[PDB]
């Protein structure tokens, strides 16, 4: 059924898994019309799909020609979203594809449900746990290749960079998810936490800065004062 | 007008007839039931006063044959069976009467009631939908399981009914998945319609046979498949006009018909809320509506 704290080691099993989070594929701006209306303007978006164990991330640019003519597109995302991911899943050798997809939304059960009826072996699974999948756009070299993007494209980054030799894919995955919810919950500051010193580059390549093992250590914990504070500043605590 | 004699009621039990019912004392001097309207399929079941489990009964045509109900002591339960000769069944039956223990199918004459509930509903169809070939009459209990519930044990014993599955590849062509998925109608009017039933008389009869096994056997996969081919027409934003007034005809007297305090077990809150609320069909089933809303408001 669905993926919880309970059952937080199977992401790192050995049966190959996705995460879809569709929570960046419709995006819009809201702008006022000359007439004083309201209106929406389209900006490209991703499909944020990620095998947690090995880092990689299949991002599917949306392009917003592919809403050109269609209504309602918030429900139109969800099953633009399952398709290309059952066309992922297609294109890829039977022995690589998900025996799993867990979606981060209940409302994608449905849509991929459907979308993989020729995958009866493949679980489509929810989850609980509240991830922060929605920031991947805060990551600039992911929003720089959404926002240049033409056409269709799906771009593969490896998410960990190079952190996997020299650290597990649990630990991987809750480095990840800590920058993560950081800078959903304040991006100026997270970024401005990750690049405060010029001399840590991030080589070309990779996503994240070349720091070193306890050079991580120190800004892991200065992402969870980050995530403290800005609690506090919303609750005042 | 025909008549179903027993050979006696060994047990205390209650009979139904069709939508009537009436006690009978263990040992009571009763033998059977007369004046039952020619021309409709009827349904005769039981519920022993002493084991309120399994309701059981019997699907029959009166034009298929003469049928007799005897309790079997070894099996426990009132048995249908067919008459061949004929002569020693009209003796049989004659003498019952003229003895007047037999109950008499108490039809008024404004009610149609059996009719709006059976109009499309065939007892040759019943047979394709409960398996027993050597028997004319058909029967049916609280327990047996749906063709569909079982791929979900006993094949011989199974509703076989029509399977719908709207997350099946049956129901979903390659390419359409979301406005087939969203709009049923590829799946009811070309899948279902034009390609298993043949036409909406066939629908209509498997959705009432459905509905009656559950109202009177309280037979849970016979609910499941009712509630579903209700469904698949309220989710099809393409539906015959006729198809439509006809369903809403259906409905109505089914809902006018079930038990007041059997609607928390044998109705469905989320597909009625979404049939009369939601679906492309919300405002196509007036009647339905009215009586639902004015009997079990509750419900919605
Ligand atoms: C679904 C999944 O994770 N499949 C394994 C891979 C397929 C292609 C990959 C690369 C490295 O391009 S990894
Ligand atoms: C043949 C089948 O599976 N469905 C069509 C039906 C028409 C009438 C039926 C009953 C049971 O009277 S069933």
């Amino acid at each position: 059924g669905a993926m919880n704290s309970s059952n937080y080691a199977e992401l790192f099993n050995n049966d190959i898994k996705l995460f879809v989070d569709d929570t960046n594929v419709y995006r819009v701006t809201v702008h006022k019309t000359f007439e004083g209306n309201v209106a929406t303007k389209a900006i490209n978006g991703c499909i944020f799909t990620l095998n947690p164990k090995t880092g990689h991330l299949f991002l599917k640019i949306i392009h917003t020609s592919v809403w050109a003519g269609q209504k309602r597109l918030s429900q139109l995302a969800k099953w633009k979203t399952a398709e290309e991911v059952s066309a992922l899943v297609r294109s890829l050798p039977k022995e690589e594809q998900p025996k799993q997809i867990i979606v981060t939304r209940k409302a994608m059960l449905d849509p991929l449900e459907v979308h993989m009826l020729d995958f009866p072996n493949i679980a489509i699974r929810p989850t609980e746990l509240r991830l922060p999948f929605s920031a991947a756009m805060s990551i600039d070299k992911l929003s720089d290749v959404v926002m240049k993007a033409t056409e269709p494209q799906m771009v593969l980054f490896n998410i960990y960079d190079d952190w996997l030799d020299r650290i597990s894919s649990y630990t991987a995955f809750s480095r990840l998810t800590l920058l993560l919810r950081a800078l959903k919950t304040n991006e100026e500051s997270a970024k401005m936490i990750l690049l405060s010193d010029p001399t840590i580059t991030i080589k070309s390549y990779h996503l994240w800065p070349s720091f070193t093992d306890e050079q991580w250590i120190t800004i892991e914990s200065q992402m969870r004062d980050l995530i403290l504070t800005e609690y506090g500043r919303k609750y005042n605590v | 007008m025909n008549t179903v004699p027993f050979t006696s009621a060994p047990i205390e039990v209650t009979i139904g007839i069709d939508q009537y019912s009436f006690n009978v004392k263990e040992n009571q001097p009763f033998h059977g039931i007369k004046d039952i309207p020619i021309g409709h399929v009827h349904v005769i079941h039981f519920q022993h006063a002493d084991n309120s489990s399994m309701r059981y009964g019997y699907w029959f045509d009166c034009r298929m044959g003469n049928f007799y109900i005897q309790y079997d002591p070894k099996d426990g339960l009132y048995k249908m069976m067919e008459e061949r000769d004929g002569a020693k069944f009209e003796n049989i039956v004659h003498n019952f009467k003229e003895r007047q223990m037999m109950v008499s199918y108490p039809k008024i004459d404004e009610d149609d009631t059996w009719y709006n509930l059976t109009e499309f509903v065939q007892m040759d169809k019943i047979r394709k939908i409960v398996r027993k070939d050597e028997n004319q009459f058909s029967y049916v209990d609280s327990s047996m399981t749906t063709v569909q519930e079982n791929e979900l044990s006993d094949p011989a014993h199974s509703l076989n009914y029509t399977v719908i599955n709207f997350k099946s590849r049956e129901a979903i062509r390659p390419g359409h998945e979301m406005e087939d998925f969203l709009d049923k109608s590829y799946y009811l009017n070309t899948v279902m319609l034009q390609g298993i039933f043949k036409n909406s008389s066939n629908y209509f009869g498997e959705l009432q046979f459905a509905f009656l096994n559950a109202m009177f056997f309280g037979n849970y996969g016979s609910s499941l498949q009712w509630h579903a081919m209700i469904e698949l027409i309220c989710s099809s934003a393409t539906v015959p006009k006729h198809m439509l007034d006809k369903l809403d005809e259906i409905l109505y007297y089914q809902i006018k018909t079930l038990p007041e305090q059997y609607s928390d077990i044998l109705l469905n809150e989320r597909v009625w809320n979404i049939c009369l609320y939601s679906s492309f069909q919300k405002n196509s089933l007036h009647n339905t509506e009215k009586i639902m809303e004015n009997k079990y408001p509750e419900l919605l």
